[PDB]
């Protein structure tokens, strides 16, 4: 890779250069050659590898969904013919979008998650997992849709489990993930139900722990159950 | 869209 | 180049789409292919030109503006020694804005410019090549930076030349290159007198001749007339 | 920073 020669320390380095720059595709680039270095990385540095393809891959989406709906505006009853271009540019897209996913979950499998052996690294990676499954579900149509979705759960769900046996309710990446999997049930897997039973089950746990907290990881926790209650409101 | 972190 | 097997309509079409979905780069390489067909652009076709190109550089312009921060903090008393990485990153960002700069004053040299024989396709075209060195200007420290600056106020002065000449004072190309050239008078030439007395004279000038509009080029004209007295009120 | 167009 290209950032073979540089310096693992120098890529963190710049990778918060990046960040501060709101330059997310170098910052993401920077974070890929620090991974492949070889060592575990640190929460902060988990953080940085996050946010960076977060918005990468936030950007794609939003492109696809502009895209995806002038697609299927065209494909209505009255609609004159444009010809291929939205189906081909939407599909440029995509393709992009597959392509980041796929790098994102090559990292986590080679070998950031067989290596995560702490509660909070492990279910941090598996929740990123479960996250880039996810946005590959979200444009896939073809025989492999299925199975993206599964993997996805898969992921989400052993995240799950180690959270709830390893992290107290109020654990920030605890509240991330289960979040992020109420959204599959919802968005994805066809299951308000279970969507909404899990943001209110979770956000319950987490605010009749909120006791045992300093007033900033009190902040820390609070921020996340709002999100959680903003999903309850929008669903209910 | 829901919010997702 | 990458879209020589893409129809000029097709690719036209995309950099609408891109534009649509905030793909600036993909607009700007869209745009590149089209005029690299070799036709002339329409007024529709040479906005979408500028759009794209002015978002790119635009955001490569905010990235290097934080990072020269940066750096130039890491260069005063007291502050600790953090290795060669802010100024690299900074040369990257830097690098690639020349770049694509270069990419656009290429167009405008083959061959835009020389095929445009009206007033506001020459105009503009001209502006954007004010525009572009003024940026090459922005980040330029050696042996050719007065050459850079001179060419960007020799594009700006032909472009002044033709359009005091050849359109109405109120016309939005004549109003937006003067907004430039009085910037490039006050950022880059170190005139703000001179960036100041052509603002008010482009704005008092338009004023009186804004009784000669329909109420839609009244509310075009209007819009960068705001821009010229914001700018006026910042310098004053 | 002024407004450019
Ligand atoms: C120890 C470890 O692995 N950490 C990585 C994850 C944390 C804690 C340290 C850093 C991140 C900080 N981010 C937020 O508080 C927040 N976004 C996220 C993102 C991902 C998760 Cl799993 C939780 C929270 C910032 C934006 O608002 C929401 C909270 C947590
Ligand atoms: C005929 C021709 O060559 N045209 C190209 C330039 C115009 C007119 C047609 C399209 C563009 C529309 N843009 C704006 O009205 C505005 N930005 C600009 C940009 C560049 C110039 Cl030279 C003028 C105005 C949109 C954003 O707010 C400012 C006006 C003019
Ligand atoms: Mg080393
Ligand atoms: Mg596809
Ligand atoms: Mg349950
Ligand atoms: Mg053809
Ligand atoms: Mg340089
Ligand atoms: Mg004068």
């Amino acid at each position: 890779g290209a950032m073979g020669s540089m310096e693992r320390a120098s890529l963190i380095q710049k990778a918060k250069l990046a960040e501060q720059a709101e330059r997310y595709e170098d910052m993401a680039a920077f974070m890929k050659g620090a991974v492949e270095k070889g060592e575990e990385l640190s929460c902060e540095e988990r953080n940085l590898l996050s946010v960076a393809y977060k918005n990468v891959v936030g950007g794609q989406r939003a492109a696809w969904r502009v895209l995806s709906s002038i697609e299927q505006k065209s494909n209505e009853e009255g609609s004159e013919e444009k010809g291929p271009e939205v189906r081909e540019y939407r599909e440029k897209v995509e393709t992009e979008l597959q392509g980041v996913c796929d790098t994102v979950l090559g990292l986590l499998d080679s070998h950031l998650i067989k290596e995560a052996g702490d509660a909070e690294s492990r279910v941090f990676y598996l929740k990123m997992k479960g996250d880039y499954y996810r946005y590959l579900a979200e444009v896939a149509t073809g025989d492999d849709k299925k199975r993206i979705i599964d993997s996805a759960r898969s992921a989400y769900q052993e995240a799950m489990d180690i959270s709830k046996k390893e992290m107290p309710p109020t654990n920030p990446i605890r509240l991330g993930l289960a979040l992020n999997f109420s959204v599959f049930h919802y968005e994805i897997a066809n299951s308000p139900e279970e969507a909404i039973s899990l943001a209110k089950t979770t956000f319950d746990e987490a605010m009749a722990d909120l006791h045992t907290l300093s007033e900033d990881s009190y902040k820390d926790s609070t921020l996340i159950m709002q999100l959680l209650r903003d999903n309850l409101t929008l669903w209910t | 869209f829901p919010a997702t972190v």
